[PDB]
């Protein structure tokens, strides 16, 4: 319950639960490419990178190269985005665009046909440019329809061969570099009332999908959806200082309480922030509580540099900021009631000029599963599954490709764009095979 | 499934509005005409959710179409009639949640309701 995780404050296993599911994601606007071909219409990204940044890995007409990646690796299942403006150009449900069906389409038909599972992100963060012309996009609730309309016809093309949904990636990020920091599309600085109005459209339109998928779906399609929320994890500088604690409890509240709360938690957001944030935090009615509470199948967790850099991403507040997956997922545990979690996102980085012997992807995924096995056998977390980030190396937002995210290399000079595995590949490779570390 | 009220006879100049309630999965709320000696042809529709309306050139501007998913229920407000807009009104439906232009894609249609408008 919303508090209990304070409490958390005060290689003994190798192999996982037998048959965990292990898995890969990207997101379209990193790895696609083809930003207008076929009649794809732009979004708030393609607008942004001409605007304030200065083909990628081109998997929209590689789709071959990347299935021979996820061979290779022999994952169980594969998450990936769909990218809203390729489907509806306007945003609006309009005739589709026929190539962008076609391509996700035959993604989902290969992939069904291999027996990996299709996770299924419905945003990230790629919103029609067409939508925040119009109406200022997440800071306008027209936004909550039209998000489930493109829910909706997804549902309906896809949902039997998708069993995993993803409403949203990252929520946090889309509101507070969108329109906070003005770091990510559509690049807005300041404005703190636009960042909260941001916050409460997407957990709304969040709500709205779930109870369309639980209602009209469901029954027949027997699948499960869920948002992926990203946090940092942090530490007290004095561990015996109830302030520092109480600061680090605030800290963790501020980036996921904010959105877990709400669809995990009692169905409002967390107590300290209606009170501290009264004037810019929208208040939810009495019936919005209700039917915001429950709507995730499961806790979908992201946890990678996204929440860690750059250093405006989070308040520290103070403290230590630290890499402990273990500690986070027992702040989850404790402060949503132990629910069923899906490791949605993990990893970290490298600078763009390793490209193949990424030996800090290998220590540090060593350290991060090390730490899951752990929170699952000595904590008790339901932890089901694990997403690597990335399957390949892409475009990393305002980092460009200034920084290397994917399992497999592309060197994006080459008109191929092959996907070459890199150490950490055949390490995750080898961890798959063996259900954990070599025995 | 569909059933159409709302018709009748009405003023140039005058107001009217169409309802279509469905029997009961979501539903694009489609209506289309069929003039005396033309062949029928599209007026509006709407997604399921409601954000996205869409509509004949002819009528653009004049017509607004929503919807009430609680009461199942479509509605075609007519205003400024023209003479023109004389027609037997079929409201139809497609389950798919993409909002389209053409009655082949439509697979669920009512009885039909006249509206006449005079001069
Ligand atoms: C959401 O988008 C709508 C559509 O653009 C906005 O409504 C317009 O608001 C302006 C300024 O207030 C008016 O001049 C227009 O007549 C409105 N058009 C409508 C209602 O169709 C609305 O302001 C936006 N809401 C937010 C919170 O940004
Ligand atoms: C707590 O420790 C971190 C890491 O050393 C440091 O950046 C921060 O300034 C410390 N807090 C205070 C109040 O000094």
């Amino acid at each position: 319950f919303s508090g209990d995780g304070r409490a958390i404050w005060s290689f003994l296993y190798d192999t996982f639960p037998k048959n965990f599911f292990w898995g890969i994601g990207t997101g379209a606007l990193q790895v696609e490419g083809s930003w207008k071909k076929d009649g794809k219409g732009p979004s708030i990204w393609d607008h942004f990178i001409h605007t304030h940044l200065k083909g990628s890995s081109d998997s929209y007409i590689f789709l071959e190269k990347d299935l021979s990646a996820l061979d290779f690796i022999g994952v169980s299942f594969y998450q990936f985005s769909i990218s809203w403006p390729r489907l509806f150009p306007d945003g609006i449900v309009t005739v589709a665009n026929a190539k962008g069906l076609q391509y996700y389409s035959t993604l989902l038909d290969a992939l069904v046909l291999r027996n990996i599972e299709p996770i299924v992100t419905l945003y990230h963060w790629d919103l029609p440019l067409a939508l925040q012309e119009k109406y200022g996009g997440w800071k306008n609730d027209t936004i909550i329809d039209i998000f489930n309309d493109y829910a909706t016809y997804c549902f309906q093309m896809f949902g039997d061969r998708v069993k995993y949904w993803i409403t949203i990636h990252n929520p946090y990020l889309v509101a507070w570099h969108g329109y906070g920091t003005g770091m990510h599309a559509p690049g807005e600085k300041g404005n703190l009332a636009a960042v909260y109005t941001v916050g409460h459209n997407l957990i709304k339109a969040h709500s709205k999908v779930w109870h369309n998928y639980n209602t009209h779906f469901r029954p027949h399609q027997k699948g499960w959806l869920s948002i992926t929320l990203g946090s940092h994890w942090i530490e007290p500088n004095r561990s015996e200082n109830t302030m520092d604690i109480f600061k680090c409890q605030q800290s963790m509240v501020s980036v996921l309480g904010w959105f877990a709360n709400p669809i995990h938690g009692d169905g409002d957001y967390p107590e300290g922030m209606r009170k501290k944030l009264f004037s810019v935090l929208p208040i939810f009615s009495e019936a919005e509580k209700h039917e915001m509470r429950g709507t995730a199948d499961f806790f979908a967790f992201s946890f990678g540099p996204n929440n860690f850099k750059p250093l405006n991403t989070m308040a520290k507040m103070g403290q230590n900021v630290s890499l402990n997956l273990r500690e986070a997922l027992n702040w989850i545990k404790l402060e949503y009631n132990n629910p069923r979690i899906l490791i949605a996102e993990n990893g970290w980085f490298t600078d763009s000029r390793v490209k193949t012997e990424d030996t800090t992807a290998i220590y540090m995924m060593k350290n991060f599963l090390s730490q899951v096995l752990q929170a699952i056998r000595l904590d008790e977390i339901r932890v089901f599954g694990y997403t690597a980030w990335s399957l390949l190396d892409g475009f990393e937002w305002q980092d460009a490709y200034t920084i290397r995210r994917g399992l497999f290399y592309v060197d994006f000079n080459s008109k191929q764009k092959e996907r070459k595995p890199k150490s950490s590949a055949h390490y995750y490779k080898q961890i798959i095979r063996e259900n954990g570390f070599s025995l | 499934q569909l059933v159409e009220s709302g018709g009748g006879l009405v003023q140039a100049g005058g107001s009217l509005r169409l309802s279509c309630a469905a029997s009961q999965s979501p539903y694009v709320g489609g209506w289309f005409r069929q003039a005396p000696g033309k062949e029928r042809e599209f007026v509006a529709a709407i997604s399921w959710s409601g954000g996205t309306k869409l509509y004949a050139d002819s009528v653009k501007g004049r017509f607004t179409i929503s919807r009430d998913n609680a009461k199942n229920t479509v509605y075609l407000q007519m205003n400024t009639l023209k003479r023109e807009d004389t027609a037997v009104y079929y409201c139809a439906a497609r389950r798919i949640n993409e909002v389209l232009t053409t009655a082949p894609d439509y697979d669920f249609w009512g009885q039909g309701t006249q509206v006449t408008v005079s001069s």
